């Protein structure tokens, strides 16, 4: 199997790429996305430093009364920025990353590759390790106040298992919270997603996909031959293979519904040979098949995507994803009587999506959703990179939107080139 | 677009409200302003609040996507996002729910359509969905008898009919004149209006098995297995591909241990008689 | 609808509805709002809201129809009880409302097995300690004193009021009729007994019990009711730690506090253990023994059915799903997962009024029509899809049928979700009656769900098809999380995991494979034995009928009441009545 | 002893015992096994298993003190309740025989705290809607009728009866004095009112409390005891975004079920609620709103003693302390994570006989002493090794001494667990007293522990001393799982996760130093307002003197029973008495 | 057909139960959720 990659704008970027060259097992680029993703915290040194000094040191509506300490953390930013890094260095010149950044109220850290033995959850235990020693030795904090520190960092944890309410945000969570075995690079908001790519809905969707089909692999879902169909949803649906992606939206743009998109996916699959005449029914109606449904059903993820993109960018609202991707399979499904996106898991999702950001009994709009959740979890890495494309085109009309919930990952990881552009990384790795 | 199979006159209705080719037909035609009463968002002469700056006045995202997909005319003021939505009886409302989602899809442009049994909601930019409403109103997609508008208390699609062949409200939304005539005297959350509107008569019987999307073996409607196999030939087919699928994505039909010979069945035997009563 | 009455819904929609069950038309607007028989709770509910009000210190307002949606605009319809001549106001279906639904998932929840094979073993290897028949019937002896909360050795304990944990004893089975022979009797739960169910002869569903377990020795113990309550699931298999750590040290003359004691420990809480189900992903965080880890096949052991009516498969079915409607969707659903109004009717409808019991009969009739009327004979080479499709089809048009041809059944169901999750039902029966395999009854549920939303044009609610979407692809997956035995699955399966008017009727297709297939369990011998002890509260061999009992305020069976330590109620003035 | 017997344990000793409080002999082995008075209730438990075993099928045996060990070869003690003049029977000390400690932990298990603020923030973005104080009191009314199971759209809904839910409501707070002056007072749960206590004047802690609150709103909402009950601490947090949703809808007319009521969901379940715990590692798995998860300054938070009793930094302590010992001892360390019989000694030696009320107000004393006579002086430059360890040897010796010298006192708390406990809770006093800070009570508790020890010759059970030999290291620490301030922990914190005779005390130091530093509260101003909700069935002003009542069976605040609903009880038989 | 029995075989009751261990693989190391808090991984190694 061969691919040709294209770009945002329908400029091809790489021909004759063998699909293995684009596994998230084999591509460089993808494998230093993943190992970012893991690695890279983004820490609030200001937000930390007016913590401290007003006893907010625990989780939501907690304040201690007598523990206020004022700890010039963001004064001496520099001096907390490097020891942390020599904290954080196995070795000279290694991979080791700390970037100051506003005047120093924020701060970038990476530890190095090399302090990750076993588990991917050190990058956030190094830098909360390191973090909490730097203030406690650069401010010198007496043995009585240690503690709060600890606090300030590391949040309600131990006592909490969760140490979100702390200092160093992460796109992963803790091991805990993933939902199976290699869930991993799944259990990252579709918020913080869109907020990183700063709110390009191609290269959202693109980057979520990336690391979707890397979980699909670390899942144990791509053994055998079932890895060929997880290579092509990944090609074309999320790298735009062939600029079949591009090309839907680009002539459908203007005024065109998701039907449309949907209608010219099938016949472009019908004069590419994807699909052919099974039988011609009673009414005049023909049932299609397909000789190699791991393609058919790469062209009709692809399809649901570009269809998602087409209305909720007419809209110019993140809202209409669920609901777009349910009638998007089913209609695909009407249309040619061949199985929807995923072989109906996508269309499932939908439907639950649907439900869960349109009533009583949780989720929320589609920016709080990601592949880990329960609610979106079901399609083997097709479905959540609508969403993330969803919430990039979304024009603020929604209350949590990426700018509300994830304006540091904006700010502090939206400068990292491999995030910015993951589709140009892919595609040159793959060269 | 082939867009559904089936071979009956029901297969053909749902296959006419998906077209966009296809000119739905009109029944009747509510003033805007009582289109705007009847939804209740805002009063009619008031002005659009604003979610966000017009998008004229406002920088992007640099965004390939935006770049290509012109906004409706609602987005591009930056409208709130309002809603309709219907409640469909399973007496022979014209259109079905999910036929209502394929029409909106096909159709529409920018739009956020929900299914259910009982209602289904039509999200979209608030100038937007006005136009919507009215379109959807004025037209055979709905009936002022076996169709309503309701954004709450939507109870009554799957209860019996009333004398006068009115699907039951609890909110009471509509009044029935001696003509036939249904007129709204609540908005469609049951709210007061300032004016009540007039809908008009409702369809004959008759006429609504001429123009409805459900198989319905009951009443003289359509008895999908004796009268279209071709549907649930084709939509059993899409279930046992999914399913091969499932198991191996790469495998066909003819490489399955018992694996269907062909579409269809040979031996389908039916257990009702037609019209179902016994 | 089905010949025969007993199983069809024709009595319950004529003592339902004035008109006939085929009636298209009816009124409304006349009942005068809840004035109607119907509205009768309701109207009581007002009455007592304002003695809660009089009770607040500052006049907070509580239950107040004004306040939200009146009721009864429509008639508010009873409900019978399937396979019962009971009829229920609608409003004592909810599991606050009803003490015997309540006891019905309490008496699961408190429930532990445990092996006492590897206990002896314990006992031989590292002291050479002799266990007979004779010290088996001491240690059951001391067990039943303390595992209710009786002290064994220490001096100056406090100890339990008996009357408040009288629900709470230990018994033993075994598939070593010798040894069940030795024992004293009133510590057994004898499967000859329980199980003397058979097909062609008698014993026969004994035999495999005993066949499947074996010459071992296992515990059932229940713990008190009131402690599910207080607590949670996590302390069961805890607390039979405890209480068999303390036998143990007493029965068998050991230091009250060794080496031997410790892994006695293990060998409780760990090694020869059997759970009712194990704890869930974080998010939806619980203890063990909650409804969320425990299987469907769990669900369908847990009924008596199949031992008391060897024969009829969709009995067992109806009886399972009862329990599971209630169990997963009004409780785990519509409380653990949720909770307010709750999720009553999403249940009800597949345990009243005879119509989940109607279509059920019918696809096993169907079912039974396509198999050449031998049960269980399409397996192997047989089993194809044309034959399934066939099975499906006709059984999903008759069931569809009747929603539509007999109105008052589409009222009584009047949310697409109940109808979708009947009719697939159906055509899950169907299947298991001609197969007597599980598996195949999930592609009737997928083509059932399929075919009902392309002949209607709707089928439940907004997020009702997620799983149904899935069930297809699921069906015959082995990928990680997606695929697994019908038996094994449960609402941690990522698609079961959040909606109703599924479990129930899954409950039911589980265990209608079985029974046709003349199989005495489901998934679980142990836990099959252990929910025939005829000593538990809730009878779980008539589930709708202790639900109509529950729902009159009739039921007796009730334990965990501290009406015996208190001097009144919150919000209730003491004093005597004028 | 302390000076003032209404703090010190000579009345309780006189009252249990014959002898003299420091007398060194007394008398065994005639006192009739349980023929004495203590033998009262296993008398009564003896009369009732015969019942019991008449009730089952196989007359498998219950309660028998022959099949276990008698009680009774010395005398059995009865407990006088802390700064109380009740008297008890140990036995009715057990939480199973105790409706009034049942009732003090369902109460905190049932709360969620959810801020309003985000909700009209989302009313104002998305849609452009109005707030006010008249569209906020109509929302609380239709919340009302709501929360505890009540329709507010739909059509044929089933409801709770509401006597059965009777406790659930939900009511209003807010640093704003312009909002609460304009909202229907029948919602709100006033912060000027119930904290109009001072140190220097009048409402001081209100001052506090709305300065951190700010002008923000917030709702208490109350779930059903019987929903606790029946289900866990999970459903809390869900039920109210279930019913807070339903309002929404109502009280703004929005669609029932558009975009904006998913946001609404995430910001109920999510954004912008406040639990009272978070789940457990899954060895321990818990759902939300268990004791596991817990803080103790959320316990401490939960009592009334700072607001009632402003100048008794130990009466906050040991109401806190009561509360504790229950919640961590009795139930989650006794049933939750263990079982039978149980912990109730281990717990109740931290509330009876004014043995630890007795040590904890002479360690003020001493810490006062040592911080010149100035209440929580010692901190910052004066906070030193020194003057700690000076502190913690003279009160170590004061409370060990105490033990020796009379007694009784030591055959009340016979498992030197709960010597060391109160010894340890003692001096933690005194350094709460003489410093205003928690985190060095921690010093406190280690030097208290290594001294006893060393002194007696021996500590507490087994397994005591995990936490206390990691004390001093976990002091001051900061690593990863291994430092934490002291208000922050529980028993997730890794070396306080397994044993009793530990939180009791430290719920008590963690306010003792915070009513000692005339602070408000000790961790959440929110949970500390909350608590205070005068409509809430155990006094959370009065804790031991509740537990007194619930012994006595004179209590009359139990909720959730369900008497009104059944025709009888499990194991009783109905018809009339003779 | 048979499929799903290979699957419980393998994989034991997982998904429905969160821990696989009843299946056919074992490690010396556990699954995820089980670990005690971040980098807890190499600890949860039974001594035996
Ligand atoms: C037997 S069946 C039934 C059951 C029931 C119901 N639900 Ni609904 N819900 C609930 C549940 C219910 C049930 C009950 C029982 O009994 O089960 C419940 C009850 C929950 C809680 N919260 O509790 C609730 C209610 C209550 C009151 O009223 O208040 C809520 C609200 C809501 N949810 C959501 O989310 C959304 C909403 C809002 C909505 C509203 C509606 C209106 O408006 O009317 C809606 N939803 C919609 C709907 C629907 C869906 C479809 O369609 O399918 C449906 C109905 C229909 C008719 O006709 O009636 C339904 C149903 C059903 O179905 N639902
Ligand atoms: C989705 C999830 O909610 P969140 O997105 O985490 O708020 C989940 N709710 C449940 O799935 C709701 C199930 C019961 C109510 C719906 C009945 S169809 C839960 O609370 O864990
Ligand atoms: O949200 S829905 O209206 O689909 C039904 C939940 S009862
Ligand atoms: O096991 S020990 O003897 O240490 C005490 C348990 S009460
Ligand atoms: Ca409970
Ligand atoms: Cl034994």
């Amino acid at each position: 199997d061969e691919i040709d990659l294209y770009d945002d704008k329908g400029k091809k970027l790489a021909a004759g790429v063998p699909l293995q060259n684009i596994s998230p097992l084999k591509n460089a680029a993808i494998k230093k996305i993943v190992n970012l993703t893991i690695r890279t915290g983004a820490v609030d040194l200001a937000g930390l430093e007016k913590k401290f000094a007003t006893g907010a040191i625990a989780g939501r509506g907690m304040v201690i009364r007598g523990v206020n300490r004022n700890l010039p953390i963001v004064d001496k930013a520099k001096e907390i920025a490097k020891a942390v890094e020599d904290m954080l260095r196995v070795e000279s010149g290694d991979d080791t990353n700390v970037e100051l950044i506003a005047g120093g109220k924020r701060m970038m850290v990476q530890p190095p590759t090399a302090r990750i033995l076993s588990d991917y959850s050190v990058g956030l235990t190094a830098s909360m390790g390191a973090l909490t020693h730097a203030i406690i030795d650069v401010c010198n904090v007496s043995m009585w106040d240690a503690p709060y520190v600890h606090a300030g960092v590391w949040g309600m944890y131990p006592q909490n298992p969760d140490p979100g309410d702390g200092a160093v945000k992460m796109l992963v969570d803790i091991p805990m919270k993933n939902e199976g075995p290699g869930f991993t690079l799944r259990n990252i908001p579709v918020n913080h997603l869109a907020a990183t790519v700063r709110k390009r809905a191609m290269q959202g969707a693109g980057l979520t996909m990336i690391l979707e089909e890397a979980a699909q692999f670390e899942m144990g879902n791509c053994m055998g031959p079932h890895e060929r169909g997880h290579l092509l949803d990944l090609a074309y649906e999320g790298l735009n293979a062939n600029n079949l992606l591009y090309s839907l939206i680009k002539d459908n743009g203007q005024d065109g519904s998701l039907g449309d998109v949907i209608y010219a996916a099938v016949e472009k699959a019908k004069a590419d040979g994807v699909i052919k005449s099974l039988k011609k029914m009673p009414s005049g109606f023909t049932v299609y098949d397909a000789d190699d449904m791991q393609l058919w059903n790469a062209y009709a993820c692809t399809a649901m995507l570009a269809g998602v993109c087409v209305n909720c960018a007419s809209m110019r609202a993140g809202q209409p994803v669920p609901g777009n991707i349910m009638q998007a399979c089913c209609l695909i499904e009407r249309e040619t009587g061949l199985p929807g996106p995923d072989f109906g898991m996508a269309q499932g999702a939908s439907v639950s999506s649907s439900f869960f950001s349109h009533s009583i009994y949780g989720g929320g709009g589609p920016g709080v959703f990601y592949g880990n959740h329960i609610v979106t979890r079901h399609a083997k890495g097709q479905f959540i990179p609508c969403f993330c494309a969803a919430m990039c085109i979304d024009a603020d009309t929604m209350y949590f939107s990426p700018a509300r919930t994830s304006a540091l990952y904006g700010e502090v990881l939206g400068a990292i080139p491999e995030f910015a552009e993951p589709m140009r990384a892919v595609a040159e790795a793959a060269k | 677009p082939q867009f559904t199979a089936g071979n009956s006159h029901v297969a053909q209705n749902r296959r006419n409200y998906m077209d966009p080719s296809y000119k739905l037909e009109k029944l009747r035609d509510i003033p805007e302003e009582d289109i705007v009463r009847l939804l209740a968002h805002r009063a009619p002469g008031e002005e659009y609040k604003s979610i966000h700056p017009p998008l004229e006045e406002m920088e992007e995202p640099d965004c390939a996507v935006r770049q290509i997909v012109k906004p409706t005319e609602g987005a591009a003021a930056g409208d709130r996002i309002r809603y309709v939505q219907y409640t469909d009886s399973m007496f022979f409302s014209p259109i079905t729910p999910y036929q209502r989602a394929w029409e909106a899809l096909n159709r529409y442009k920018g739009v956020d359509p929900g299914v259910l049994s009982g209602r289904t909601i039509i999200e979209a930019r608030e100038r937007d969905i006005e136009k919507i409403a009215k379109i959807e109103v004025d037209c055979e997609l709905y009936d002022t008898a076996r169709t309503g508008l309701r954004g709450r208390t939507v109870h009554g699609h799957a209860v019996r009919l009333d004398k006068d062949g009115m699907m039951f409200d609890a909110l009471r939304r509509w009044s029935r004149g001696a003509d036939g005539t249904v007129t709204y005297v609540k908005d469609m959350i049951g709210g007061a209006m300032d004016k009540e509107v007039t809908l008009g008569k409702p369809l004959s019987d008759a006429e609504l098995l001429k123009k409805t999307t459900m198989y319905r073996n009951a009443q003289g409607g359509v008895w999908q297995e004796a009268d279209d196999p071709e549907s649930m030939d084709v939509t059993a087919q899409i279930h046992w591909k999914r399913s091969v699928g499932g198991f191996q994505p790469w495998a066909k039909m003819k490489d399955i241990k018992g694996g269907k010979k062909d579409v269809g069945v040979k031996n389908l035997k039916l257990f009702t008689p037609r019209g179902g009563v016994e | 609808p089905y010949n025969d009455i007993q199983h069809n819904f024709l009595k319950a929609m004529s003592d339902k509805f004035a008109e006939k069950p085929e009636s298209t038309a009816t009124e409304f607007y006349t009942y005068g709002g809840i004035a109607q028989k119907g509205g009768m709770r309701k109207r009581e509910f007002i009455a007592e809201a304002s003695k809660i009000v009089d009770s607040r210190v500052n006049s907070t307002p509580a239950y107040n129809p004004d306040a939200g949606m009146p009721q009864g605009q429509r008639y508010l319809m009873p409900y019978m009880m399937n396979h019962t001549d009971i009829m229920v106001n609608a409003d004592d279906l909810h599991w606050i409302n009803n003490a015997a639904m309540q006891q019905a998932w309490d008496d699961m929840k408190r429930g532990i097995v445990l092996g006492l094979d590897d206990a002896h073993g314990l006992l031989e290897a590292r002291l050479g300690k002799e266990v007979t028949p004779d010290t088996i019937s001491n240690y059951m002896e001391v067990l039943n004193h303390a595992l209710p909360g009786g002290a064994v050795i220490q001096e100056h304990m406090v100890e339990t009021k008996p009357m408040l944990v009288n629900d709470s004893y230990a018994k033993i089975f075994s598939g070593d009729d010798d040894l069940v022979d030795s024992v004293d009797r009133r510590f057994i739960l004898d499967i000859n007994k329980e199980f003397a169910a058979g097909y062609d002869k008698p014993g026969e569903q004994a035999d495999q019990l005993k066949d499947a377990i074996g010459k071992k020795i296992w515990q059932i113990l229940w713990m008190p009711t009131v402690v599910a309550r207080q607590t949670d699931g996590g302390t069961m298999f805890r607390w039979v730690g405890m209480q068999v750590g303390m036998t143990m040290i007493n029965a068998y003359k050991l230091c009250a506090g060794e080496s031997v004691t410790g892994e006695f420990a293990y060998y409780a809480k760990h090694a020869a253990v059997v759970q009712l189900s194990n704890y869930m992903p974080v998010k939806r965080a619980r203890s063990h023994n909650e409804p969320g880890g425990m299987p469907l096949g769990i669900n369908a052991d847990s009924t008596r059915s199949p031992a008391l009516f060897p024969n009829d498969p969709i009995r067992a079915e109806l009886e399972s799903i009862a329990v599971a409607a209630m169990v997963y969707d009004q409780l785990w659903f519509g409380t653990y997962m949720s909770g307010g109004v709750g999720f009553t009717q999403y249940a009800s409808a597949t345990y009243t009024d005879n119509i989940l019991e109607d279509f059920c009969y019918k696809g096993c009739e169907i079912g039974l029509d396509y198999a050449g009327g031998k049960m269980a004979s399409i397996k192997g080479d047989k089993l194809n899809m044309d034959i399934l499709e066939e099975i499906i089809r006709a059984e999903n048009d008759y069931a569809l049928t009747q929603y539509e041809a007999y109105p008052t059944v589409a009222e009584s169901h009047f949310g697409g979700s109940v109808r979708a999750c009947c009719a697939a039902a159906g055509c899950g029966s169907a299947v298991a009656c001609a197969t007597g395999l599980a598996q195949p009854a999930l592609s009737a549920w997928s083509l059932s769900m399929l075919g009902h939303y392309e002949r209607v044009g709707r089928l439940g609610f907004f997020g009702y098809d997620l799983q149904d979407q899935c069930t297809a692809c699921g069906s015959y997956s082995y990928q990680s999380d997606e695929g697994m035995p019908f038996e094994m699955r449960g609402v941690n399966y990522p698609n079961y995991a959040m909606n109703v008017g599924h479990q129930s009727a899954y409950a039911g297709l589980v265990a209608g494979a079985h029974s046709a297939n003349h199989d005495a369990w489901v998934l679980s011998p142990l836990w099959k034995v252990a929910f025939s002890d005829r000593d538990l509260p809730f009878d779980r061999g008539y589930v709708t009928r202790e639900y109509g009992l529950g729902a009159n305020r009739e039921y007796t069976k009730v334990a965990g009441e501290r009406d015996l330590i208190i001097a009144g109620h919150y919000g209730r003035e003491p004093g005597a009545k004028l």
